[PDB]
């Protein structure tokens, strides 16, 4: 019975290999008073404590707080002893090799796992869609990555990173909801706005046409009930919030949208494989769950690519947790039990064993 | 803060309920599904109420719905602490979480309600890792399955103990 | 002879272009029985009526009551017919474009002004200090804004809003004056406490050192005579009330103080202009009139900024009405008479003319 | 935007200062090293402040340090626009650049500071090609040679007006 | 008084003949909104405009934008009228003959220069080192050239071009600085990274030995202060960034390093002159200014060349602007005044006069 832990920039997905869904999905935050709270405990206190993301943009920056999250994952969320289960970890693209060895050292020495394995998140999402070649647009909480993959290997020189994901969209929705007279500023009210975003926001196919439709009627207005029973109404903010994914200038960013970032990373690959990448663009992550985002990406990339290229955007219905689900299917295979890094192999080669067993 | 301490028998039972160890299917049937805590005779410790517990092996055999038979164990005119291991399912995950239940019925004597309420925040600090708390002050606030499901995950909860709401 | 109207969140400043001070300064409130009273009329009745702020946080939320205030401004306060004078209006930062057009429509159709102009309040305050680049900390009655401005244009992605100003400080002073045995609860007693706040309160440079000085002697105690001749004495409440500007936790707020809000909005600007913003922090509004607030802001921001940055807090002596005074100087210029939006231009382009003539 | 226009006398002086024409050493001595601009009496135009200028022929004779005598021309309680032709040297080039200087002292009246600040971005758009701008709001921000050198090229500037910093 | 303009792929060097250094060094970019900004003006706006290099790889591709840069050079940077001064222009190796005539036509018809001259950049660098025979390794901003020269004439069949220079090293340093947790993505932050590169980066003599030294201590770590006072620390990125000059696979390029490109162009020359080229390898350009690059080139070419050849790498201390300095010395000679292409000669022969007067 192996454990699968998907360490996201904002959300930790953990569960057991062989299950269809992760058992625990909690915020990857550590809170300390303005003495240490992890996950939903750090959000239950709200404003007394200051919150820190130890893996804010997919890359672990604070290894002391990252061990607190992994300890919280094993004992409080999964409710198991990590010394009895092999653990499959996931890593962001362009993760430095010193971080891969640091993860292997912490798992074998701090938690004493019998076996261990590290996988790349984008490759698991592409395999879960039934592909070995393609480009994965993984938009999560803290970071967005466009990862072109050829024959199961990510092309590292063509991987592009965009510091624009769901966390920035939640803050932008809080900002534009104040234009209607509502006030969402506190930490507890940010969790309400995140729930509004995940239920009522959508991507408009034509933004300027949708802004005219919303200004001439009320067919796009939705009501939302707050935890205390108060009802708010939201109008054009439903499609203005995820529009910042395609127009980052709404947030004051100079960067390109997710469609141009996907196009730019395809243009950094060999000319001979670009035709395959245009037809195998796979969406992944929680921020790709807006209704209408695949049709918008299809239209935007078609306008950037040559007219003779076939643009196909793949948005599988289970793409929110496709990294975790791909890892749990892989870790539950009887043929995969030879791929683990054993503690015996770690005692001989040290933490550098991860580079030859997990690539 | 009444200064009432938590006995080591309660701490051992909680540690065994929280973290599941790899065990034979026989020891899995001996895991506790629910357990009640009460005051000792001298009212100095929180102890295990003897005989008031549900085992995982009982669920599916002698026990059809574990939450209904758990509510029956609660006394009508006395306060109690409870630990319930809830197996529920949301729209995107199957969850298994411990629920701390403070049972303080209005019919209970004033002395029991005062001691259990003033010592609740001290026992809950010793039981680290519990993220769900249900304060029930009447039989109508605890008997309904949808009351527990609301505390677990609100409207996202679609199933409880393997049965749809 | 143009009119200059500064629509504040709690106070309306109105007067004639070319004058040194506004002629009328009255509360921007509309009172209705618990049939419609505006301004000081709504406060003369005290407790019979319920009071509403139509522009509570700088943004107009009730346009029917906002027209009552503008009608009261022209006929009862300025005592002129608005169809004979061009009117310069001011607007809060991050004012939505639908509100700018609504103001233009009301001025040309309801009041029939011959000409009209809309200006941003923070930009007028920065110009009045002799600057085109800087960050304006505008603390008024209902709202506090930190508005970084580069070359005469406010940077909208870096503008921060704080719902903590003089109105919250008046309520907090009423609350802590009851700890001395006084009772200020009614509407008439709130106007007394506001007068106590504007005369006896000050910002302590070191709060904990000032609390020790007040607890060991009576050199900080002041007497105040009530309207009925009764004399009250106030001690450490003099500096505890404006201390909530720097420690909003005194009010139960999770937000940052005005010093951290100023620092956070500088950090949202381009790194190349942050050095200029550190040296050009300009205070504006009635809530920045406490003695000792510029020295406290200087000390607090110095502790947040790098030690190599030069922190300079600008507190001009006329900063209470610097928005209105800047507008009256601008509207009285003969060269400015080409900048007005005429009624002829409005009949052709409609209310959208304000976006290209006033930006 | 106050609508204050730039007079043709200022545009002619700026065009003569920017581009240097091949001229006899006598006309080279008549080139302007620094020049002040002010508002007209009716406050409708930016005009040349008469008599407030430094000529290139004066530098090295009556004028020892051109930037020190330029700072002396600035009024203590009035706003002014200035055009200074800075001759400085970095680590790898000897440069000669025009610097636009906005002088708005805190002691100046509120009416002057408002009109000069609200009309600054319009005069600077007419003086195309200026790449350096110095906004000075007190005498301490303009009098120091290292303040100008920081605006010209930061720490790369090793000399200013032929003298090391 | 002649003008010397060195049109670089990324930087324009301009000045007066007879001076020791160019007066103006500005980016050769034209910016247009996402109406036309040239040089530092195009970089002062940062993210509003899109930037284009009209001479991106040494060869002018957009002649309309190239005239904007030359107009900006004469009037805004050099502050002279081009109709009063003869102008010496420089050109990249393998510049097509249509471009030489286009330059001559623009200088005589658009700018009305009295005289004009075109020189090859690599030949000026070799002359400045006191040589007429040798191979010039000119690494600039957009392009690297290895130009073998025999008796003052570049051998065009042996000239090799490498699209790998300082611009690619700046982008690579931005990429690997994000592995330490820093974020440099915007245009203003790219100018900061370029300043970090020119101050703290160096070429390691043994790369793998230097990577071990940096991983065992902190003697190679340097601090750098950002424009807003924040201090960052850089470690092995100091020598990993210029290491891409010798291992272009760090950038995902299939090409050879600058040492193998130099060796390959020597092997394309006559066997009888290769011994002279091995002993007269001259470095030129801004990208050859890394400390330790001459000793690394010496070691790398020694391993490629036969052991009986004497490898001598010439790195003159003024090699950054050796093209411009060589041109200003040449254009200031009284004997050179007979070499100019006069406007009289241009009116008779047309733009094809440049082929017989400047070769
Ligand atoms: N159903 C949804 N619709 C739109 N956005 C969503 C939805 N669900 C999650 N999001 C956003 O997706 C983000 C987290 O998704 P995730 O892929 O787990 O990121 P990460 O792996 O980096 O932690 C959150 O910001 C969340 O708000
Ligand atoms: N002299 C003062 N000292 C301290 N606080 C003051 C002083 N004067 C006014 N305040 C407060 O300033 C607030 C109103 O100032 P103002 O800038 O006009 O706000 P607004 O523009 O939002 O209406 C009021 O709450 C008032 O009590
Ligand atoms: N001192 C330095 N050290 C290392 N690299 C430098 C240094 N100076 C410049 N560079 C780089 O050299 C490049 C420009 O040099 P240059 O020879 O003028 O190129 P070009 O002629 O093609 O415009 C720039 O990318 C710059 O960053
Ligand atoms: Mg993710
Ligand atoms: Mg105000
Ligand atoms: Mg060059």
């Amino acid at each position: 019975a192996a454990l699968v832990v998907d360490n996201g920039s904002g959300m930790c997905k953990a569960g057991f290999a062989g299950d269809d869904a992760p058992r625990a999905v909690f915020p990857s935050i550590v809170g300390r008073p303005r003495d240490s709270y992890v996950g939903d405990e750090a959000q239950s206190k709200r404003g007394i404590l200051t919150l820190k993301y130890p893996i804010e943009h997919g890359i672990v920056t604070n290894w002391d707080d990252m061990e607190k999250i992994w300890h919280h994952t094993f004992y409080n969320e999964l409710r198991v002893a990590p010394e009895e289960h092999p653990v499959l970890l996931t890593e962001a693209p362009l993760n430095p090799k010193a971080n891969r060895e640091k993860m292997t050292q912490i798992m074998f020495e701090t938690f004493n796992t019998p076996a261990m394995y590290v996988a790349i998140q984008a490759v698991l999402s592409l395999y879960a869609s039934g592909r070995t070649t393609g480009i994965v647009m993984d938009s999560g909480d803290g970071v967005t990555h466009t990862v072109p993959i050829y024959e199961g290997y990510a092309l590292p020189h063509a991987i592009l990173r965009l510091d624009l994901a769901g966390r920035d969209l939640t803050d932008y929705l809080m900002k534009i909801l104040t234009e209607r007279g509502y006030s969402f500023t506190t930490t507890a009210e940010r969790e309400i706005v995140r729930d509004i975003k995940e239920k009522l926001c959508y991507v408009a196919l034509d933004f300027e046409q949708e802004m005219a439709t919303a200004a001439s009627s009320s067919s796009l207005e939705k009501s939302y009930e707050l935890p205390d029973g108060q009802v708010i109404t939201i109008g054009n903010e439903r499609f203005r919030c995820p529009e910042a994914l395609f127009q980052p200038s709404f947030l004051g960013m100079e960067s390109a949208g997710i469609h141009e970032t996907t196009f730019n990373s395809i243009m950094k690959c060999d000319v001979d494989i670009r035709k395959d990448l245009y037809a195998n663009t796979v969406l992944s992550g929680g921020t790709t769950m807006y209704p209408g985002i695949a049709d918008r990406m299809q239209k935007e990339i078609t306008a950037l690519a040559p007219s003779t290229m076939k643009i196909k955007i793949i948005a599988p219905p289970e793409r929110k947790y496709s990294v975790w689900i791909g890892g749990s299917i892989l870790a539950s295979l009887s043929t995969f039990q030879q791929m683990w890094i054993s503690k015996q192999e770690y005692d001989e080669s040290g933490p550098s064993i991860v580079h030859r067993k997990c690539f | 803060a009444s200064g009432v301490a938590v006995s080591d028998g309660v701490i051992k039972v909680f540690n065994d309920m929280k973290v599941r160890k790899s065990s034979t299917p026989e020891e899995v049937k001996k895991r506790k599904k629910a357990v009640l805590f009460c005051l000792s005779e001298d009212k100095k410790n929180i102890i295990l109420e003897e005989g008031k517990e549900i085992l995982v092996g009982d669920v599916g055999q002698t026990v059809d719905d574990p939450y209904a038979t758990f509510v029956k164990m609660l006394p009508d005119k006395d306060c109690r602490y409870a630990l319930y291991d809830a197996t529920y399912e949301t729209k995107e995950s199957k969850k298994e979480d411990l629920v701390f239940i403070f049972w303080a019925p209005e019919s209970a004597p004033l002395k029991s309600k005062m001691i259990y309420a003033s010592s609740k925040d001290a026992i809950k600090k010793k039981l680290t890792g519990i993220k769900h708390e249900l304060q029930a002050n009447c039989y109508e606030e605890v008997k309904d399955r949808c009351t527990l499901a609301e505390k677990l995950g609100g409207s996202a909860v679609i199933s409880l103990e393997g049965k749809p709401l």
